[PDB]
């Protein structure tokens, strides 16, 4: 009865997707090919005939390879042969190439699949889009996608999972530009864009998870576990379950300011705990430690506004309060003067699953913490200043302006960027 | 798949099923794999795409057809059966 | 002859209502199936109060299960006594709630309200004589706070003379499991202060504290926590069903408790709560059962009755006891702790004694009181409101349905009025 | 018993089959070539 | 004794009627063949009311099946109950009864009426006191409405006194199976507010609701819907085939249930309409069937019974009850909802208690109530007409089989007249 | 008892006739030999003495090749040896040839056998033509047939399944001539002229049937399922069966306005139907979409008038009726203000029998929509505009007048099209 259409867009998304759909299939119980050898599957799957559980996804890529490999892999006999919409020419790291040019050609074939996936649904609690603030396919398309879906489908909470440009490491030369433009078409057509940055994921899996040389694969499984956790309540059982509509009213604290972080804490190396098992008391502190933050932004330089702590496993109802208490007393952890409360517990029962051949252990607890801390202000201020350096001497604008984007748009985007700045500054200045 | 109706399932095209004459009579090496992925797979004269997968037989029923535990109106009206107090064994 | 119904509203109240029908059905002998397998005869003679007889001997609990998400009655149906309820009063809305008092009361609330009032009435008409109702809700969120306070509104004009009993987990000071909980309680307790005569305010902090200082249990879940709640839930209405000495129903308690119509916020308590490790020296004398009631550690609300005088005490004693020893100990508590009891009222206790104790325990009582110190709870949550409301944090998602700033500045003013008149009598 | 008549409760998304101007084969699928003259 | 001629004309009625014959055969213990295989004498004593007789005891059903398409003929023939019907009574006509009001009332249809009335006569004559006419039809098609209003006209002239008990499936909003129903409807009502006394208006938009929200089914077919209709059909005649404390015949169901001459369009309904799930959590008492008789979700027609002060209602209670209850439970309902009942008629209820309960349900009832609510059903088809007329719509096939613009204006006029009649009292 | 006379005329109609009779044979138990190894074959299979089931048809074309193909091909021991009416020249893509020359030297030879067909069994519900509007026998011979059979027989409903010119796709240079020249003698004697395009089915065979190389045989089986559905409600038992003389009475409002549309809904292959649950909800939601209309015509531009939804196979009637109420509350299929109704329903008890070794998946459900919308006027202006570019100087006219033709009808056919264009236009506006 609860459904969540998943629009995996761009290489980044299709990749995070094949990591998330494996995690999902295992959790429920379908072999990578459908055919389960119960209402859990429903949230992320739909049965059709003699055991052909198909997913609720729509893989989208203006380029034709990341989805081609999904079409000729092991999960080939799972996704509908029509849900994996590919395309032709790519988006050459060009917001314009997607939003205005190339992109404007597949938008129809994606929103009609979205249409079909939702007429078969009986309770769309929210869409799950997987984008990346790096290039057109992940920026421009997801923008057009959002705008259309925003009105076409309606108030259905479109929640998105984004990979923000890291404050030092990057795989592009135009990322400052691409990302700022994405915000102009996301700060108003989304409700919670749980962000993440590879640089930090490449440290979680380098300081905690003892794993050097991590590839994309071993950096999306962790992203999969965060998303799996935020969608576990509306899938299995629990004690203080949180529906997708409550991860909003209990997180976003003002019209905008809708960008939660993430901190799965019991990330434990495979060959490690032989005589130990984390307990709520410390598993909580772990997520607040300024070193598990999957999005780089000194969490101390700010003021945690609201906080949602999803506990999956043998978490007891009264020990989460013990944790909450100490955390609130810890001086460092500063909570805004406007929010006297500041937590939302979710004691689900299903223990974090184990990708058969990954880097995670079998911990009987978890603390996926989605937090909204002012800190992210700086975490995007960096990108904003990087934009300043390039635009100043009109650099790489020739390419975007020559695909259908008035050069004016860039400046207007910085206006909306500098807006969320004063906004994040404002949502902190202690009440007089 | 195989258990889906005891007649044999629709096997994807293999080496031995290649005949002389059609456009898919492929020059070079002929193993079981290139006809099982679609970008080497070309089109023939008015056929589906090479299924690339193990699909069930011709007589298989596609889609879900719900057979609910029912009987309907001459069950809800035709018979009034109350909860039966079952006699427990004397402990 | 006598009837009360139950209205399970919210994730809290439905699971508390699961505990309600497994401590009552065992108190008078009904099985998970619904068949009567008991020993004594004086437990089917008043079955009509909480149950409706069916053909063959099955007794169904007269109780609706109200929510705005199918998940919590999928849980209570799968529970051990999830077959005892009618499958017709399992009414459920399909769209969610989002812990919004706004959305569970004005927009997504106003689809189930006719449907629940259709199934409230179908039981409440089918009586000989009504005395009142029962609605276990949260007061800390969506379905419990929002839908629940709409029920106590629409159910009020429709029967305007029945004992409307509402149960509520007040949002604890330190414990917070909901970020919008002062934005849910304050607007909901606004409606609670007019169309409700008996409401027993429970919390979650002190319920944990009873489990760690009296029961000594190092793992209190949400099952054993609500069993302590369900002990009060029985005890105030055991005098309805089970016979005995000097009696007191619900209208009685009220008349012998609520002094002025606004001031009706009550505090529960279970008297013979002992640690599970106790096995020897079993003699629950009355002079030690009176001490575990008037101490501020079995108080099932956050506020302590030391920081303010009482108004009225109700003690529904259960078991076989010699009421001379009962009355003399109601005297001593007044005289010894003389400052923490009203002087403008001469006698500040009510006594009620049944003849049938709870299953197991040979002697028991239920403490119902209203100290004037619960204004500390109502002032702290006003401070939890005046810091959120002053510069409008979560309001952009509560004004989205059409409730503007007018309903918030009036609720806080009524909240301050509830603080002010509740405190002006403590000065006396 | 009291009794009274009741009934006809109010209770008991997708934008359109149409709209969504649907595109052609030269989009996500194979393109037949164009064939200019010779000069 | 008192006989009831049964005509089956139409596509819908044909099946509703065949289904009725099974829900009337079981009661009188007639096996599909024709022999009696019951157990009591309290069924063969009236095997001469809805059934006739035969050398040996092949009690053949006194029916006359009619349809200008030999489709339903073999459809019915090859069915649960077919052989029993009279091979000769299968008067059909290999033709095209194209859904058109001017098909079976003016053209092809009229070229069979002769042979139809020929059969109707044979039976009517070979019988004692005849009483009424049982036509199962559909007020939204060709044969159903056209041939229907023809057979009924050419029978209220050959047999004036005898009453006319038709059963029609009036058109509605949601359920829509033809495109020219609005016409087929209005045109039929014309010759139904002038030549009938017992028109039981059933719908498919509320019957499906009953089979989805009350008998909670997952595959409500066409047999299911018809079985509910068949029940009330075999319910309004129970006091003419089985004994009863207070009996009520079809003329008693006329002098009492028809206030003014034109207001004769009634709505049907059954009582034990609960699903198996709850058919063990609820008892079947006279003080219970009454709510399952006075509830919009137990009426097999739409039109919220609320928006309309009900004029006259009647409940053929069946089984073994106590009129002391029947009388009072009816009385309560009346004064309890006085506002929704009428005033110019002091008493507004007729109790008829039989002694024989429907196979199974030990206590059943059929609710036939004339309300000022059927006006909406006759106003929706009127607005439908307007639209498909202002711009002469599918009239090029009506005004081509011998019709005239005048006829449509006439029908609509006489149609809106009934609305005014069912309103000129409602206001009072 | 029940009857439908299927006349197959022209190059196109014979080709459809080869494929549509495959469906009718395979539904029943007649092997192509002719002998059967009860009362359901009496509409398309006249019974004999031995046990043979000679079909109720007549095959006629001036071109010897198409009929000689049937006179040499496998369906040859079942066909009557004389009903294969073979001409001796060719209609030559010429309305002149077929209507006022060698067409009227084959009339008595085809009108004798079609008269011999009526007198051998009773109950003639209607008349089934199979032709094309393109250039020759499907315009010349078809015209003279259905004008002459409208007086010799009488009144029984005359249905045609023509192949209308696409606004792009065309295999002749004078189609618009020989399409407006067969609308004067179509508009006055054809009760419902079910036009079917070529471009659309090319697209339908590509997206959904997934053929990127479709030949004419695949184009005619899909039409073969269309003609099977309308003739299955008079051939097999059901629950709301329609008859061949009543879906006229509910699809054509005005006497001039009579041209319908057509759509088969389970039109999808094997590698998608195992992936999809073809339930009642979207099998009626696939007829209304602009990608399954078998005529290339914008179904949104132009508001809908009447929809005769021929269901087939196992559909539960409530599931239909609730799904119909959905298609009304959604706001892109605009229905007429002059009928608040507009949805004829009908359910058969026989599932679709796909020809084995065929593209179509074998599904126990079907919705054969027979639409009638005010959009096909915009699909008529396209052929009308073709007339206004070749009549400005009167090209390709010397073949017409040369055999024999007045030049009067050319202007007279245009004002007939101007009448039909204006007729499908006044039935859209509101009267206040
Ligand atoms: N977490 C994670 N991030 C990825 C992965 N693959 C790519 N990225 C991120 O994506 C950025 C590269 O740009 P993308 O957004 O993937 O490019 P795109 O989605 O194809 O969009 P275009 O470049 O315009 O075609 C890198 O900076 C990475 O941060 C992945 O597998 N996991
Ligand atoms: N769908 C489909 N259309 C066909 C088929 N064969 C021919 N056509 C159509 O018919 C047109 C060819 O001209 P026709 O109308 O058949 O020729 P004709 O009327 O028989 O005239 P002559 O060939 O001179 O006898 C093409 O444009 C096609 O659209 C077929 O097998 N399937
Ligand atoms: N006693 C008890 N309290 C609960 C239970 N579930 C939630 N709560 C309390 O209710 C508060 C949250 O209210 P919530 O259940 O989210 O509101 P609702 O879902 O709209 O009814 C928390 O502070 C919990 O302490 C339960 O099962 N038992
Ligand atoms: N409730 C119900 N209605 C039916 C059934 N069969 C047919 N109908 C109704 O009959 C109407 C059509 O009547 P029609 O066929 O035109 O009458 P005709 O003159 O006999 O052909 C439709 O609106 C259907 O709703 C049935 O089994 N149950
Ligand atoms: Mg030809």
């Amino acid at each position: 009865m609860r459904e969540c259409i998943s629009v995996h867009v761009g290489q980044a998304g299709v990749q995070i997707g094949n990591a998330c759909w494996e995690l999902y299939c295992l959790e429920h119980g379908i072999q990578p090919d459908g055919q389960m050898p119960d209402d859990s599957f429903n949230t992320f799957f739909s049965e059709t005939g003699a055991g052909k559980h198909v997913p609720r996804a729509v893989f989208v890529d203006l380029e034709p390879t990341v989805i081609d490999e999904v079409r000729t892999g092991t999960y080939r006999q799972l996704f509908h042969p029509e849900q994996l919409i590919t395309g032709k020419e790519d988006a050459a790291n060009n917001y314009a190439r997607g939003h205005y040019t190339i992109g404007k050609e597949l938008i129809d074939l994606v929103l009609d699949r979205i249409r079909k996936l939702a007429d078969q649904c009986t309770g769309l609690q929210g869409f799950l889009i997987f984008h990346s603030f790096g290039g057109g396919t992940g920026s421009g398309f997801t923008s057009l996608l959002m705008e259309r879906l925003s009105v076409d489908y309606g108030k259905k909470s479109k929640l998105e999972f984004s990979i923000y440009p890291a404050p030092q490491v990057s795989t592009a030369v135009v990322e400052p530009y691409n990302s700022i433009l994405t915000t102009h078409t996301t700060l108003e057509h989304s409700d919670c864009a749980f962000m993440v940055d590879n640089e930090a994921i490449y440290d979680i899996c380098r300081r905690n998870l003892d794993i050097e040389r991590p590839t994309y694969t071993n950096l999306n499984r962790l992203i999969g576990q965060i998303v799996s956790s935020i969608t576990a309540s509306l899938r299995f059982d629990g004690a203080l379950n949180v529906d997708l509509t409550e991860f909003q009213t209990n997180l976003v604290p003002y019209p905008r300011i809708h960008f939660p972080l993430a901190t799965y804490a019991p990330v434990i190396s495979a060959e490690k705990a032989y005589h130990e098992q984390l307990s709520v008391a410390e598993i909580t502190n772990a997520c607040f430690e300024p070193a598990n933050q999957m999005v780089k932004c000194d969490p101390r330089h700010g003021k945690y506004m609201a906080c949602c702590l999803l506990y999956r496993g043998d978490v007891v109802p009264k020990d989460v309060n013990a944790a909450i208490a100490t955390i609130k007393t810890k001086r460092t952890i500063q909570f805004v003067d406007w929010c006297p409360t500041g937590f939302k517990v979710g004691i689900n029962y299903q223990p974090p699953t184990v990708v058969p051949g990954g880097d995670l252990a079998k911990v009987q607890r978890a603390v996926c913490m989605l937090s909204n801390t002012t800190a992210i202000a700086e975490a995007w201020a960096r990108l904003d200043h990087k934009f300043d350096l390039m635009y100043a001497k009109r650099a790489f604008v020739h390419w975007y302006v020559g695909e259908g984007m008035e050069e004016g748009e860039f400046s207007e985007a910085r206006e909306d960027m500098a807006a969320l700045e004063k906004d994040y500054e404002e949502v902190g200045m202690d009440s007089v | 798949t195989v258990s889906q109706i005891c007649p044999p399932p629709r096997r994807p095209l293999t080496v031995a099923d290649i005949r002389p004459g059609m456009e898919n009579e492929r020059l070079g090496v002929v193993r079981d794999s290139m006809f099982q992925n679609p970008l080497i797979v070309k089109a023939e004269l008015g056929k589906p795409r090479e299924r690339s997968c193990s699909l069930p037989g011709i007589n298989f029923n596609y889609g879900l057809y719900i057979r609910g535990l029912d009987g309907g109106v001459p069950e809800a009206i035709g018979h009034w059966n109350v909860f039966k107090q079952q006699p427990t064994c004397p402990h | 002859m006598r009837e009360i119904v139950h209205l399970q509203a919210g994730q809290c109240g439905n699971q508390i209502g699961a505990k309600f029908w497994e401590v009552i059905s065992d108190e008078h002998g009904i099985d998970p199936t619904g068949t009567y397998h008991g020993d004594s005869d004086l437990q089917l003679e008043r079955i009509n109060v909480y149950y409706n007889e069916a053909t063959g001997g099955k007794y169904v609990p007269r109780a609706v299960l109200v929510d705005l998400e199918p998940g919590t009655m999928d849980s209570v149906r799968s529970g051990p006594f999830g077959q005892i309820f009618r499958p017709d009063n399992f009414v459920f809305g399909q769209s969610g709630a989002g812990n919004n008092w706004a959305k569970g009361h004005y927009t997504e609330g106003a689809e189930l309200v006719d449907s629940v009032l259709d199934v409230v009435r179908k039981e409440a008409e089918s009586c000989d004589c009504l005395q009142g109702f029962q609605l276990t809700h949260s007061l800390g969120g969506g379905t419990g706070s929002g839908m629940g306070t709409l029920l106590i509104s629409k159910i009020r004009e429709e029967y305007p003379d029945r004992i409307m009993n509402t149960f509520s987990v007040v949002p604890s000071p330190k414990v917070s499991d909901t970020v919008v909980e002062p934005y849910n309680a304050t607007l909901s307790v606004h409606q609670l202060v007019e169309n409700t005569d008996e409401t027993y305010c429970i919390d979650n902090e002190a319920l944990y504290d009873i489990c760690f200082r009296t029961l000594k249990l190092t793992t209190p879940t949400y099952g054993d926590l609500n069993h302590l709640v369900s002990a009060t839930m029985s005890g105030v209405t055991t005098c309805l069903r089970f016979p005995g000495q000097l009696n007191a129903d619900l209208r009685k308690l009220a008349v012998n408790m609520v002094p002025f119509p606004r001031l009706h916020f009550f505090m529960p308590g279970f008297a013979p709560l002992t640690s599970r490790g106790s096995q020897q020296y079993r003699a629950l004398t009355v002079p030690e059962l009176t001490q575990q009631m008037f101490d501020a550690k079995n108080m099932m609300a956050a506020c302590d009755p030391r920081h303010g005088r009482y108004l009225t005490v109700a003690a529904v004693f259960r078991g076989r006891m010699s009421m001379k020893e009962v009355d003399e100990q109601m005297l001593n508590v007044q005289n010894k702790n003389s400052s923490y009891f009203v002087e403008w009222i001469p006698n500040n206790v009510k006594t009620a004694v049944c003849d049938i104790p709870p299953r197991g325990l040979k002697m028991s009582a239920t403490f119902i009181g209203n100290s004037t110190a619960i204004q500390e709870l109502f002032k702290r949550i006003s401070e939890q409101f005046t810091a959120m409301f002053r510069r409008k944090a979560f309001l952009h998602w509560y004004t989205g349905e059409g409730m503007d700033e007018m309903e918030f500045t009036e609720a806080e003013s009524n909240m301050n009025d509830l603080v002010s008149e509740y405190q002006q009598y403590q000065d006396a | 018993p009291s009794f009274s008549i009741k009934g006809r409760s109010k209770l008991g998304k997708t934008p359109g089959p149409a709209a969504y101007r649907q595109t052609d084969v030269q989009v996500t699928k194979f393109k037949a070539p164009q064939y200019t003259m010779a000069a």
